[PDB]
DNA sequence: GCCGTGACTAAAGGCAAAAAAGCC
RNA sequence: GGCUUUUUUG
DNA sequence: TTTTAGTCACGGC
């Protein structure tokens, strides 16, 4: 099956594995997040509804008044996205909230309602997500990347024996909440349990534990096992079981029933343990010395004296034994306290506890929280209550509670958002168990411990913070109670919420500036997973652990796409099929494998649940029914990789592209490249510049269509139809009969964007790609944007490349480029620069814009009009004047084009403050857009009138009126005709009513547009008017420009060589680019060679088609060849049949293939060498791929054959003309009198301390004296140096640098006296 | 400083000063009114805190912040730190007469020249042009000269050409790790906007032509120009200061050309013919009557300096090839013919240059280096050496070997299940088996790649060293090594986890054939680790350099001979295996603290206070000296410096 | 009570370049 | 025209 | 965050 939009150029698709899951909408990470933020949720779980319900209702301090939340609605945005970009205003919607203030009677019982007031409050302005998942803030277009932090919960960690010199491991537990203070339990080198809150001072654990109203007896019973002693005749015995004797030593001969059971002295034996188990004897005789190491459990006192005999956690001796025996206490309770099994960490902590009253414990907690303050009981109680057990100051949220219950092996995943008694008890018990061998520690890098915080969650958090601030304000206002004097509008101020939301969206570490220099960069930036930002790591504190790649990144996070330099592995990019779980964790598709048969039921598996199952490999051969052809297959179980059986498999990958991201999936032959070179290739492909004319990639991957469509650069038809009118700036689609709604059928109109400045000063331009009267369907591209060819990504060109050394002009990485490339303007790009001149109101008279400029000739003002604003289309150059600005004194302050760049003014946008006289250029511009609006409205009215009159004619003709008479009648008289049919008469009357309402509607719309456009503007205070100028520079390639490939083989053009010097093959066709072969072996990027060999084969097919069309051969011979090429391959997935194509369709397809038949190659399922050889043999090219060239300059054959083929070249955004810089004498700084820095300020190169050391390593002292004194900052020594040079002399004066005197004053500005001395 | 608008740009210091003066005024007014001591003490404490913040903010505790909620800059913080005055405006400062640009490659330049764009040159040398322009009367006032220069007349170009005759410029690349990162050159006026750089210096600069940028400075006074010419110019810097090894070693493109030129073939066009001399060998190769490398007999006149520094002619018939005979036409007089008779890989060619520096001085050495570069580029272009997908020969036994290796682990997995083998020893056995299999595959691949079959003149099959392109780049030393060629044809081998554990299953697929999703995923563990280490090692290393420069910045040679017999005993280092360093290198270029005693009693082999050079070192080797005592800087008794003799010899 | 030990606090952690913002 | 935060090149 | 060193308070026989 094939639709008409792709029948133009079918891409020959290699690849054997059938695809099951189509690539999802690439922006669904963004769109599906913010959608939850501003959608109505009756359950009150997501976004604004839950944010309001989390704070409201409001109760007064006296309890006599309250505020109720009802609902909310979002208004219509004042300006559209295009208007917002033009006018420099935020695209946002107003938030209207319905509040209800009800006051309770003071003398009446609770629940007595006095008054009910319902009103709407303008609570603030919420920025909106554009259709492309991007935000418009201030005329710009920002993207909020998704953070990757640690999920709230409990995490068990170990220090790996690195802190202490003895190498012992120090386990610990952390309790991370979603909001509130932290909590840590940790051990010490002496095996003492400790607790620390908010990383503050270390405290003994039980201090906090006894803060929960615990008695020491209860603590010991809860944290230990009781051992019972009964005082029998002459001895005291215990009941004994084998399980309490494992891994112990017999202090005495363990024997009972008069028979020896265990030996004396040596360690215990398992056989005697089994003998005790089978005998089932409990009570055993006990000596005296065996009790000397035990610790009493509960308090025991005398009932006669009433004094304390033995206390909890106290060592006991024979004296206490006799004291308890004489008191009649037959029952004695001790602790298990076995070194191997039940470590005695609680007992020793109870030993080191300073007190046991819990009041001194609370006082100590209060002291640790904040030092230097009286320990009032009420303050300490309030602090302890509000530190963990207050919902206002502490919250675990749903994900935190889920992780908390899962990590402790509980059963439910729902509970309170705060801690409790049982939570802390379980955490301590689990940490003790971990210290006691049982259990394992967690891994921080695991993707089961880190979740995705999208834009919706961030906005919800910021909105909640603002709402809490407003809550505090309204509470302090309601504290002053009153009798219905206030109206619930002055109590709520939108300023705090608006400021918080605005600052989050505008100035933040994650609301980054979108880089739109091609669709791929936009897609990659939108689908990014940043680990930095608030509540995250930093570029300096991150070590080698988070930066490294984990086995669970398989399918969720791309391994080979991460920026190099200071943050590598922190800004990794999301994978292709990976989506976000319900709680925020990542998850990937997997095809369930049943009874050895692979099905097509996709299950989304998260990180942790990947461990339990056994997952097969993506590229495993199968039959037609899913049976594995091999009884042994490759699988991964727990981050491992080993051979399993065909019955032990449980899941299978959907496709081979599942592991890589988008940018890495656009690279052909990725599996033949080293990982570093693939990384560099993806990063540089993200930097490509849109050329003048886009050209398809001969060797691709098939993701080009997805990347082009998903990014908002191609105009995609909403409904199918036929192109009624096609133009360079608009497309009109008459919707097909099946797709009209019951009312208001109408048509569709798409308005393209022509030569609009991008964020990187590039050019965004859209061109129609459909012909007049051509059918279209939904989802089909109607106008390709920048770097797109017929709805297909195309970032660079394809050049005939040769791998050979050529006289040293391609020495290390340089490239040699023929002049035929420059002549054809293949790599010519367009850049658009914006200049802004702002009229302010300064002192000594305001600044004016006029053509009266002194000390300038007529040439400098010829390009200017009497208005002073340069004409649109003037070929301005460096140094000229765009806007004539002068400041009264009069001094010339006119805006000028910075030197080094040509220009051609294409647009001038003028913003004039309200109530300010408008200049002539402003009047001309305003007449321009009012005429444009008039034309647009007239066209819409004419289209709607045509539709209405078609309906009118259809109704009247069906009513008995002849068609000829109706046509000969005026259109207005059609509604006035009397119809014998009442139903037809009613229809005509309704049509006339619609006629009148329609004309009223267009009149109102025209009046509204007139009022809107002609009205003034809002902008920064202290500005008279704002004028903007756009300049269009047409860059070409020159020696110094940076070019690259898709496989990381960057380079710099070193020479533009004449066409007569390029090597030429037997047919006389010169090559366009000469590359160095020696860059392939060391770099190990063999992908470029295979791409070259495949492109040579692909162009061979295209040339033959170009030969058939030139000879004007019939369709029958042509159709035969195209079918032969498309049928090539071994077990090719794609099946293209030309039988369904008409003759015109075949001719058009062949017309679109004369530049070379495109080739598709999946990432890890690409074409092998045999397919390339077969494709080459189909053409007229050698199978080896190496042809015999000739030297252009000498005409002599090269001694060896060389590799020639077509390779895809990109022009990176590092142009030499934007980097060349020089300076003799410019402007100097203010304090240090040193030359400025940067190209913009005409600054000089910094001569750093390393260069000073380099000059010191020589014998160079006079050069150093120059660089330090007479070139940098010796004010009295550089004015004379300039005079000497012009005088013909070359001599310096040492002087005294002015950057050292300042230092003296600085040190002299303190109490220190530093001074020089005598001569 | 006033900015655009009603707001004014004020520094962090003004706010602190205003705070302090306001607090002082409040205390002055409050104390004179006999206010209670409750408020007086608090006001005085607040004044103390304000002065503390002004003098040094943040030392005590929470630093006072402005509207930005960021700590303000105090006087103490304005000096301390990387942004402070000392490390930003005193040690290193911005300079005039400087430019920055992208560097490309120019192979037509000489060793002492660089390409300078016309626009950059005209902007840099603006003051010099004004002097000449008014000197010749072409412009009376300075304003007329400035107007004439910007209009870009025709005579201005001639004047600029005149003023760049012998005016060196300092080319610089950041970072400048060593003293060769700043070098003087004589600029050449070229078009474009890129700084053309001589290839041979690229080794010194550590620069590659993939977007690198370099900065150019201009000396002004006569002393600076003479210092540049006499100390900095690249013709004077051909030896490293760290060791005697040169920095003008040809690499990459040149090495491949010189290796292809001097490499014989058993059968070629025009073999066995006898030539008059090297000049004829060039007429045959150009005419196409003889291949570039055919074994011939030629007559060569070589000059040896065996006399007392005098050259003597010598004629003989040598059995060599056309390529070596052609190359002999550029070597200088002193060198013998045995130098250019081998294959001349990367390590040989450098030695050749070294030999010249040992015999003929500096000017013949630099001329020979330039001729080497030109000839190598020319005969590398003429070779047409290319890499193709068919040049990576996969050994045929490889898969078979892999199968056998698999069988081995197929045994152990069974034996581990019978209890005869535990977990750890099974891991060790599998690792050893896979390592042995990888080694065998690598050896088989190398044996297959390094030889080829060719029929000789008589018609019998004879083996010769292969002409495979990838092997020519690997063997000559131009690019790559054995590991890369192994990873392109043989199996990639075992890979390690991020922690360090070796994966049990190795990557059995080379880059020539495909790598599946699982192998490519486990191959990124090493790559990301290496990239992270490289990214985080630049910050640590450079810091170390600073701590090494500031400790030893003030040590300058100030004496000729301190006259002390103290020294350190220098012997060759032995770790229990082969000697890591011979005694010759540890004593070369030093002076003996005392006379060296022969093992025979009372014989003085080396006089005291004598510099040991290569000629003496060879005499030391033939005598088989055991240990030589020499002077060292740490034993010097000179005050506030080190004498010339204790340091030894200037390596540069 | 004096030398040994643990806890509390300060400094330091590339070089050059560009491109954006936003504040003051 | 100073500071800060991001992004990128070597 | 990690490393390192300097300094104040505690400890054991
Ligand atoms: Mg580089
Ligand atoms: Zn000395």
């Amino acid at each position: 099956v094939y639709s008409y939009t792709e029948k133009k150029r079918i891409r020959k698709d290699f690849g054997k594995r059938p695809q099951v899951l189509d690539v999802p909408y690439l922006l669904s990470i963004q769109l599906d997040s913010f959608q939850k933020f501003i959608e109505q949720d009756p359950e009150g779980q997501y976004g604004l509804e839950a944010a309001f319900r989390s704070v409201f209702p409001i109760q007064s301090y006296s309890g006599n008044s309250e505020l109720q939340y009802v609902s909310y609605r979002l208004g219509e945005p004042v300006f559209d996205v295009q208007e917002c970009q033009i006018r420099g205003v935020t695209y946002s919607a107003p938030l209207r909230v319905k509040l209800r203030l009800v006051i309770y009677e003071r003398e009446a019982p609770e629940g007595t309602v006095k008054d009910i007031k319902e009103q709407e409050v303008y609570m603030g302005e919420i920025p909106l997500m554009t259709d492309n998942g991007t935000f418009v803030i201030n005329g710009t277009e920002r993207v909020i990347v998704s953070q990757l932090h640690r999920s709230p919960g409990v995490f068990f960690d170990s220090d790996k024996g690195k802190t202490h010199s003895s190498g012992k491991v120090l386990y610990n537990a952390r309790i991370i909440p979603y909001r509130g203070s932290w909590l840590d339990f940790e051990f010490d080198p002496k095996d003492n349990l400790f607790v620390r809150i908010d990383r503050r001072r270390k405290l003994p654990a039980t201090i906090i534990l006894r803060a929960l109203n615990y008695t020491t007896e209860q603590i010991l019973d809860l944290f230990f096992e009781k051992v019972i002693f009964e005082i029998r005749d002459n001895k005291l015995q215990m009941e004994l079981v084998p399980e309490r004797l494992r891994g112990e030593t017999a202090s005495f001969d363990i024997e009972a029933n008069g028979k020896v059971y265990v030996e004396k002295g040596r360690r215990i034996t398992a056989r005697h343990i089994r003998q005790l188990e089978k005998d089932d004897v409990k009570l055993i005789e006990v000596p005296v010395e065996y009790i000397a190491g035990k610790v009493v459990a509960k308090d025991y006192i005398d009932e006669s004296t009433g004094e304390l005999i033995c206390a909890a956690n106290m060592e006991l001796s024979l004296d206490l034994l006799a004291k308890l025996s004489q008191s009649g206490h037959k029952r004695i309770e001790t602790l298990f306290t076995n070194d191997l099994d039940h470590g005695p960490y609680i007992s020793e902590t109870l030993r080191v506890d300073p007190t046991n009253d819990r009041l001194s414990a609370l006082v100590e907690i209060y002291r640790m929280m904040r030092p230097g303050e009286p320990p009032t009981r009420e303050a300490a109680e309030s602090l302890f209550e509000n530190l963990f057990f207050s919902e206002d100051r502490y919250d675990l949220s749903a994900v935190g509670r889920m992780k908390f219950n899962r990590s402790l092996l509980r059963e439910e995943i729902e509970g309170s958002g705060i801690l409790s008694k049982d939570d802390i008890i379980d955490v301590m018990k689990k940490l003790i168990d971990i210290r006691n061998g049982k259990g394992e520690v967690d891994d921080i890098d695991h993707l089961g411990n880190r979740r995705i915080r999208s834009v919706g969650e961030m906005a919800e958090n910021q909105f909640r913070v603002g709402l809490v601030r407003v809550e505090r304000a309204v509470k302090e206002r309601l504290s002053l109670g009153d009798l219905d004097t206030l109206m619930p509008q002055d109590m709520i101020n939108a300023k705090p919420i608006s400021a918080a939301v605005k600052e989050f969206f505008g100035s933040s570490q994650l609301s980054q500036f979108m880089d739109q220099n091609n669709p791929l960069s936009e897609i990659t930036h939108k689908r990014r997973i940043s680990a930095l930002g608030p509540g995250g790591l930093t570029r300096e504190r991150a070590g080698f652990e988070v930066r490294d790649v984990h086995p669970t990144h398989y399918g969720r996070v791309c391994p080979i796409e991460t920026p190099e330099g200071p943050n590598i592995g922190l800004i990794n990019s999301l994978s292709v099929y990976a989506q976000t779980n319900e709680y925020g964790f990542l998850e990937t598709p997997y095809r369930k494998v049943t009874d050895g048969v692979v099905t097509d039921e996709i299950h989304y598996l998260s990180a942790i649940e990947e461990g339990n199952y056994v997952i097969a490999q993506a590229n495993s051969n199968l039959d037609e029914e899913g049976h594995f052809v091999e009884d042994l297959v490759t699988c991964r179980s727990k981050g491992e990789s080993s051979l399993f059986s065909r019955d032990q498999v449980d899941y299978m990958d959907v496709s081979t592209q599942q592991v890589v991201s988008v940018g890495a999936s656009l690279i052909p032959f990725l599996e033949h490249d080293d990982a570093n070179r693939a990384l560099m290739g993806a990063n540089m492909q993200r930097q490509a510049v849109p050329t003048l004319r886009a050209d398809k990639p001969l060797v691709g991957t098939g993701m080009e269509r997805a990347v082009a469509v998903d990014s908002g650069v191609t105009a995609v038809a909403k409904r199918g139809g036929v192109v009624q009118y096609v133009d360079a700036s608009r497309i009109v689609i008459k919707v097909n009969e099946d797709e009209m709604y019951p009312g208001e059928a109408g048509i569709d109109i798409y308005n393209l964007t022509k030569y609009t400045r991008s964020n990187q000063n590039t050019c965004i331009n859209q061109m129609p790609c459909v012909s007049l009267g051509e059918p279209v369907e939904r989802g089909d591209v109607l106008a390709d944007g920048p770097s797109t060819d017929l709805g297909e990504l195309a970032l660079g060109q394809n050049m005939r490349v040769a791998f050979m050394p050529w006289n040293g002009y391609n020495f290390e990485d340089s490239i040699l480029v023929s002049e035929r490339v420059v002549q054809e303007d293949r790599f010519t790009t367009i850049h658009i620069q914006e200049l802004a001149c702002v009229s302010r109101d300064t002192k000594l008279g305001p600044e004016e814009i006029t053509a009266d400029i002194p000390n300038v000739g007529e040439a400098a003002l010829s390009k200017l009009d009497e208005s002073g604003i340069v004409y649109i289309g003037a070929e301005v150059t460096g140094g000229d004047i765009l806007v004539g600005k002068v400041t009264p004194k009069v001094k010339d302050s006119s805006l000028r084009v910075p030197n080094g760049v040509s220009g051609t003014v294409i647009d001038v946008q003028v913003f004039t403050r309200d109530g300010v006289e408008k200049d002539k250029r402003a009047l001309e511009i305003e007449e321009m857009q009012l005429k444009q609006a008039k034309k647009d409205l007239s066209e819409e009215l004419q289209i709607l009138e045509a539709g209405l009159f078609s309906r009118i004619r259809a109704v009247l003709v069906a009513g008995g009126v002849e068609a000829e008479k109706l046509d000969k009648l005026p259109r207005d008289r059609w509604l006035e005709l009397g119809l014998t049919d009442e139903e037809k008469q009613n229809q005509l009357e309704q049509l006339a009513e619609q006629y009148d309402e329609l004309k009223h509607e267009f009149e109102k719309k025209l009046e509204a547009k007139r009022r809107k456009i002609t009205q003034g503007d809002d902008l920064a205070p202290g500005v008279l008017k704002i004028v903007k100028v756009y300049l269009a520079v047409k860059r070409r390639i020159q020696p110094g420009d940076k070019m690259a490939g898709r496989h990381g083989n960057k380079g710099v053009i070193s020479k533009i060589n004449p066409i007569e010097d390029m090597p030429y093959d037997e047919n006389g066709t010169p090559v366009d680019i000469v590359l160095n072969p020696l860059g392939v072996p060391s770099r190990m990027n063999i992908g470029q060679i295979l791409e070259t060999h495949l492109g040579m084969a692909a162009k061979g097919i295209g040339d033959k088609i170009n030969a058939m069309l030139k000879q004007q051969q019939e369709v029958a011979k042509l159709r035969e060849f195209i079918q032969r090429a498309y049928d090539l391959g071994a077990d090719v997935r794609q099946k293209v049949d030309l039988s369904t194509f008409s003759d015109e369709e075949v001719m058009r397809l062949a017309e679109n293939l004369r530049k070379g038949m495109p080739i598709a190659t999946p990432v890890f399922d690409g074409a092998k060498e045999a397919e390339i050889k077969e494709l080459l043999k189909l053409g007229d090219l050698p199978t080896s791929g190496q042809i015999r060239l000739y030297d252009g300059r000498t005409g002599e054959q090269f001694e060896r054959p060389v590799t020639v083929g077509y390779m895809y070249m990109l022009k990176l955004n590092h142009l030499v003309d934007d980097k060349m810089h020089a300076r003799s004498t410019g402007s100097y700084s203010l304090v240090t009198q040193q030359p400025l820095g940067g190209k913009a300020q005409f600054g000089g190169q910094r001569f750093g301390e390393m260069e000073v050391w380099a000059l010191e390593a020589y014998g160079a002292a006079y050069t150093l004296q120059e660089m330090l004194t007479v070139k940098s900052d010796d004010v009295n020594g550089r004015t004379k140096m300039y005079k000497n040079i012009v005088d013909g002399n070359h001599q310096m004066e040492p002087g005294m640098p002015e950057s050292f005197n300042v230092l003296l004053k600085e040190i002299r500005s303190l109490g220190i006296n530093i001074e020089l001395e005598d001569e | 400083v006033p900015l655009d608008g009603g707001r004014f740009a004020t520094s962090d210091l003004n706010d602190l000063y205003r705070r302090v003066i306001n607090r002082n005024n409040r205390l002055k007014r409050l104390l004179d009114l006999a206010a209670p001591d409750i408020i007086v003490r608090n006001e005085k404490r607040m004044l103390q805190e304000a002065v503390d913040a002004l003098l040094d903010n943040g030392r005590r505790g929470r630093a006072i912040t402005g509207s930005n909620k960021r700590p303000l800059k105090s006087l103490a913080d304005m000096i301390k730190g990387k942004q402070g005055r000392f490390r930003q405006n005193l040690l290193g400062k911005r300079v005039d007469y400087s430019g920055r640009s992208v560097i490309t490659v120019g192979p037509y330049l000489r060793l002492h020249q660089c390409g300078l764009p016309k626009k950059m040159a005209l902007e840099l040398f603006k003051p010099f042009i004004y002097g000449k322009l008014e000197l010749r009367g072409l412009a009376t006032t300075i304003k007329a000269a400035k107007k004439m220069v910007e209009r870009e007349e025709a005579v201005v170009w001639d004047i600029l050409d005149e003023v760049i005759r012998e005016h060196p410029v300092l080319l610089n690349r950041a970072p400048t790790l060593h003293r060769l990162g700043i070098q003087a050159f004589e600029p050449v006026l070229i078009e474009g906007k890129a700084i053309q750089l001589h290839p041979l210096v690229c080794a010194a600069y550590n620069a590659d032509f993939d977007g690198d940028q370099m900065a150019v400075h201009v000396p002004l006074t006569l002393e600076a120009q003479l210092e540049a010419r006499a100390l900095m110019m690249s013709t004077n810097n051909i030896l490293s200061p760290a060791n005697g090894e040169p920095i003008i070693v040809p690499s990459q493109d040149v090495v491949l050309g010189l290796y292809y030129m001097t490499r014989d073939c058993v059968n070629a066009k025009g073999e066995g013919m006898v030539l008059t001399g090297p000049k004829e060998a060039e007429r045959l190769y150009r005419s196409g009557l003889a291949s570039l490398h055919a074994r011939v007999k030629v007559r060569i006149t070589e000059y040896e300096k065996d006399a007392n520094g005098e050259l003597v002619a010598k004629t003989s018939l040598k059995d060599t090839t056309v390529g070596r005979a052609i190359l002999w036409m550029i070597v200088p007089k002193g060198l013998p013919y045995s130098i250019v008779n081998q294959a001349l890989g990367k390590k040989a060619i450098s030695k050749m240059l070294n030999t010249c520096y040992r015999i003929l001085g500096l000017k013949p050495t630099v001329i020979f280096a330039d001729q080497i570069m030109y000839t190598g580029f020319a005969y590398a272009a003429r070779s047409g050496a290319s890499v193709g997908i068919d040049d990576m020969v996969i050994p045929e036994k490889k898969h078979e070997i892999i199968s056998e290796a698999e069988a081995e682990v197929a045994e152990i997995q069974e034996q581990f299940q019978s209890g005869l083998v535990t977990a750890g020893e099974r891991y060790n056995k599998v690792i050893d088996i896979w390592a042995a299999a990888n080694d065998r595959v690598s050896k088989a691949m190398m044996d297959n790649l390094q030889t080829e079959t060719v029929i000789n003149r008589d018609g019998q099959e004879e083996k010769q060293v292969s002409f495979n392109s990838i092997y020519m780049m690997a063997d000559s030393g131009a690019r790559g090594s054995a590991a890369q060629i192994r990873q392109l044809a043989g199996m990639r081998g075992l890979m390690a986890k991020p922690d360090g554990s070796i994966i049990e299953t190795p990557i059995t697929a080379n880059f020539r054939e495909g790598l599946n999703v699982l192998q490519y995923f486990i191959s990124t563990h090493g790559a990301r680790k290496g990239l992270a280490d490289t990214a985080l090692k630049t910050a640590n290393s450079g810091y170390l350099t600073r701590r090494l420069v500031d400790v030893a910045q003030d040590l300058v040679v100030t004496e000729d001979d301190c006259g002390t017999h103290e020294g350190i005993m220098m012997t060759p280092v032995i770790e229990g295996g082969d000697v890591k360093e011979p005694l010759r290198d540890r004593v070369l270029g030093r002076v003996t603290a005392e006379d060296v005693l022969k093992p025979g009693t009372a014989d003085i082999l080396v006089p005291r206070n004598t510099l040991l050079h290569e000629q003496w070192c060879d005499l030391l080797e033939e005598n088989s000296v055991d240990a030589v005592k020499v002077r060292s800087v740490v034993s010097c008794d000179t005050d506030f410096g080190v004498c010339a003799h204790c340091y030894g010899r200037d390596l540069a």
